[PDB]
RNA sequence: AGUGAUCUAGAAAGAGAUCCACCUACUCAUGU
């Protein structure tokens, strides 16, 4: 086709303050539970002082050995601030008495005994001490957001607490509906707690339309409800783009009788400075109307939010285990979400919520709660047997996934070698655990040293750990590829994330050469984090960092020794098509397609939009898959 | 409440879809019919 | 008559099926009364049916004005 | 300042494998 087109062409030619939390007026109470009982439950209401007192109360009721409290947050940014007020509580110096733990980025000492971190820090931990012996109380809480790590806790622990009686555990949430966790963890007790209240309103017929009917929504609450701001759900940029235009536009013609109406976004591709304007004051003579995906369900807060739409659905990995497939799906929210969105109105006064559904629907059509059902399993198969449990199939999970699944993640593991065919632990597997990484990640950047290339590759699977690096806005696209391309490796995309990372580190640039290449300056310093942790654990661990004089072969061929099981043929009278499974997908619209020597990819993610694509790919000779994974290109299994 | 209209739209959507399904099975069904004697 | 015209000398036993019931002799039809009647064009019904499955292979008529 | 140069043409009977160019066509990451 390129060849062809060539051809033509030649053919033609204080301390009171805090007291003042509703949990401090239940402290008594709180003793009496975490005195008398191994684990318990406490269920609040988010502002109510959880994350800050409980912990607290924990360390005087609860004092010296040598030991620790953890608590566990799903999300970063709640384990650093809420570690650094708390610090300023207790009045104690951060990183000392009280402390973090962030993957790639620790703030605790031999010091720490309040120690606040992320469930994914917990859980490594527990790779390395699976008694976990250093805390005598450990408090997993936001449990109500189901994340894959609080999960494998929660399993863990159950059976941890009957190896060890002195351990107490605290699992903390947001959501009053404990019932579910009580059976679970052996009918634990419970104990449950600033929100003002809600006026919910329903439509009486369900909805087939949700987008233009939270448009008129909102412009009905800007014209008939007193001051007060509008929060907006919806699913996903281009949706949320769509609907600030259109907003911002009827709302400049309401203006000719109504007040003034100051639409923002909110999404997670979003630069810092627009993240930033959703803060603004909410204009003079007039309302402001955030339109965010379910970021602003939980994870931060905007402050002068009143009324709350709510079209009740949200944009959910899903993983089918009899196609072995993720996808990205919109989908309704659960009831516990729909709750918290809600709860949203409420913060600074009243308020009112604006749900795009029936009352039978909420109640009766919605599921309770939202991970484990919704996983590819190989990174949790490596962790539960590098935490020594040999029967998978009959683990104790408040949810048992999908045996399938199970089944397709140690054979997963096998083709990776992490696991031997009985089920156990190789030198590689061992090893994988010890990183902070998914299965295929770890694998590289092991066998890199062994290519020859282990600075390039630990540089690629730290680029590979953080978002994409390339802002391309939709007004200046032909400016935002003029600088892509400036960094770009013609079939390997790979090597642009290796290229754009060392002139990131070159000796002549920060912060504003990042804008004026285009480029996420947030995303290139935690890569950078990220790769020094990451080569921190390889002279850890001894993996000796190697690189070579300039080969490019090398590179793929690492790559290929983790992502073997993610390539995809060209097609020859078709699209492109994929060694496992056998879909047929196309190369993403982010990148060309060198078609001469392109025959075969390896690709990083499989993307799910109203067609299968493959996104970030690079080159490989097919001869260098069936020498660096013979087991796996076996015509034979074919 | 909810229910009348909880069930009269599972009851409007599963009558489209067996009249989708009715469509597919009298002119498509002779059609299958001369398909199968060509087969 | 289409039971007639699909399959003729299996409609004309259930015509002659029963050898008390005759034809006048300015009639064409035997003179039956109205149960019998309706045994009769169930049987025709049927025929009718049967053969038509049995040439076509449809399963059922998915709709009444089709049938 | 230009003119002027204009065939055909149908009746009877009989015959005869046809074998080939006039409608265009492709862009989502829910999070970390």
């Amino acid at each position: 086709p390129e060849r062809w087109e060539i051809r033509q062409l030649i053919a033609s030619g204080i301390s009171a303050q805090r007291q003042t939390l509703p949990v401090y007026a239940m402290r008594s109470e709180l003793i009496q539970a975490v005195r008398d009982n191994q684990f318990l439950v406490i269920v609040g209401e988010t502002g109510s002082g959880k994350t800050t007192q409980i912990t607290q109360y924990l360390d005087e009721e609860g004092f010296s050995n040598y030991g620790m409290i953890g608590c566990t947050q799903p999300r970063r940014v709640a384990a650093v601030s809420v570690a650094k007020r708390v610090a300023e509580e207790v009045g104690c110096k951060v990183g000392h008495d009280v402390g973090y733990t962030i993957r790639f980025e620790d703030v605790t000492g031999p010091d720490t005994r309040i120690k606040y971190m992320t469930d994914g820090m917990l859980q490594r931990e527990a790779l390395l001490d699976p008694e976990m012996s250093k805390y005598s109380v450990i408090m997993l809480d936001e449990a109500h957001e189901r994340t894959v790590a609080t999960d494998v806790l929660f399993a863990l622990l159950k059976k941890a607490a009957i190896k060890r009686p002195e351990l107490k555990v605290i699992v903390t949430s947001a959501t009053l509906n404990s019932a579910k966790f009580s059976e679970y963890f052996l009918n634990c007790p419970i104990i449950n707690i600033k929100t003002f209240p809600v006026e919910v309103l329903y439509s009486q017929t369900p909805q087939m339309d949700y987008i233009e009917a939270a448009l008129d929504c909102v412009i009905d609450i800007h014209i008939n409800e007193g001051p007060g701001d509008i929060l907006v759900f919806l699913t996903g940029q281009e949706e949320i783009d769509s609907c600030c235009e259109i907003l911002y536009d009827r709302v400049k013609t309401l203006g000719d009788s109504i007040g003034e109406l100051l639409i923002l976004p909110v999404y997670s591709a979003l630069p810092s400075e627009i993240q930033s304007k959703i803060f603004e004051p909410t204009p003079k003579g007039s309302r402001k109307v955030v339109f965010a995906t379910n970021i602003a369900e939980t994870s931060i807060t905007i402050d002068g939010i009143y009324y709350v739409v709510d079209p009740g659905f949200a944009k959910i990995n899903i993983y089918n285990a009899r196609a072995g497939i993720e996808q990205l799906i919109v989908s309704p929210i659960s009831q516990a979400q729909a709750n918290q969105r809600k709860g949203r109105a409420g913060r600074t006064g009243p308020g009112k919520c604006y749900r795009l559904y029936t009352e039978s629907a909420f109640y009766n059509e919605m599921l309770e709660n939202t991970e484990i059902q919704r996983q590819n399993l190989s990174h949790t198969i490596l962790m539960l047997k590098a935490m020594g449990i040999n029967d998978l199939l009959k683990f104790d999970f408040m949810d048992p996934p999908p045996k399938n699944l199970m089944l397709n993640a140690l054979t997963e593991l096998y083709h990776l070698q992490s696991l031997d065919d009985e089920g156990k632990l190789t030198n590689l597997g061992k090893e994988m655990s010890l990183f902070p990484m998914d299965p295929t990640l770890s694998r590289s950047l092991l066998s890199s040293v062994d290519n020859q290339c282990s600075d390039e590759i630990v540089t690629i699977i730290s680029m590979l750990s953080v978002q994409n690096v390339f802002y391309r806005p939709k007004d200046r696209q032909l400016e935002a590829d003029s600088k892509k391309a400036k960094f770009h490796h013609p079939y390997g995309d790979h090597l642009t994330l290796l290229n754009v990372y060392t002139r990131w580190q070159q000796a002549n640039y920060s912060e504003q050469y990042c804008k004026t290449n285009f480029l996420h300056f947030r995303h290139l310093k935690r890569a950078r984090d990220v790769k020094s942790q990451i080569s921190m654990i390889f002279k850890k661990i001894g993996l000796k960092l190697i690189s070579c004089h300039s080969d490019p072969d090398l590179i793929r061929k690492t790559f290929v020794s983790g992502f073997f099981m993610n390539a995809a043929k060209r097609d020859s009278q078709v699209g492109y098509k994929t060694i496992n499974g056998g879909t047929e997908v196309g190369i993403h619209p982010s990148s060309s397609l060198y078609g001469k020597e392109y025959e075969y990819v390896m690709y990083h993610s499989i993307v799910l939009t109203s067609r299968e694509y493959m996104s970030q790919v690079t080159s490989i000779e097919p001869q260098w898959l069936l020498e660096v994974a013979p087991h796996f290109y076996k015509a034979g299994d074919a | 409440k909810t229910a009348v209209e909880s069930i009269d739209e599972t009851l409007q959507r599963l009558v489209r879809e067996k009249e989708m399904e009715q469509n597919e099975k009298g002119i498509k069904e002779q059609a299958d019919d001369k398909m199968d004697l060509l087969e | 008559l289409r039971a007639l015209k699909t399959n003729e000398e299996s409609a004309k036993m259930i015509l002659l099926s029963d050898p008390t019931i005759t034809i006048k002799s300015y009639h064409l039809w035997p003179s039956f009364t109205d149960e019998q009647w309706i045994t009769i064009e169930s049987q025709m019904r049927d025929l009718i049916l049967t053969e038509y499955g049995r040439k076509y292979n449809v399963n059922i008529s998915a709709l009444t004005q089709t049938e």
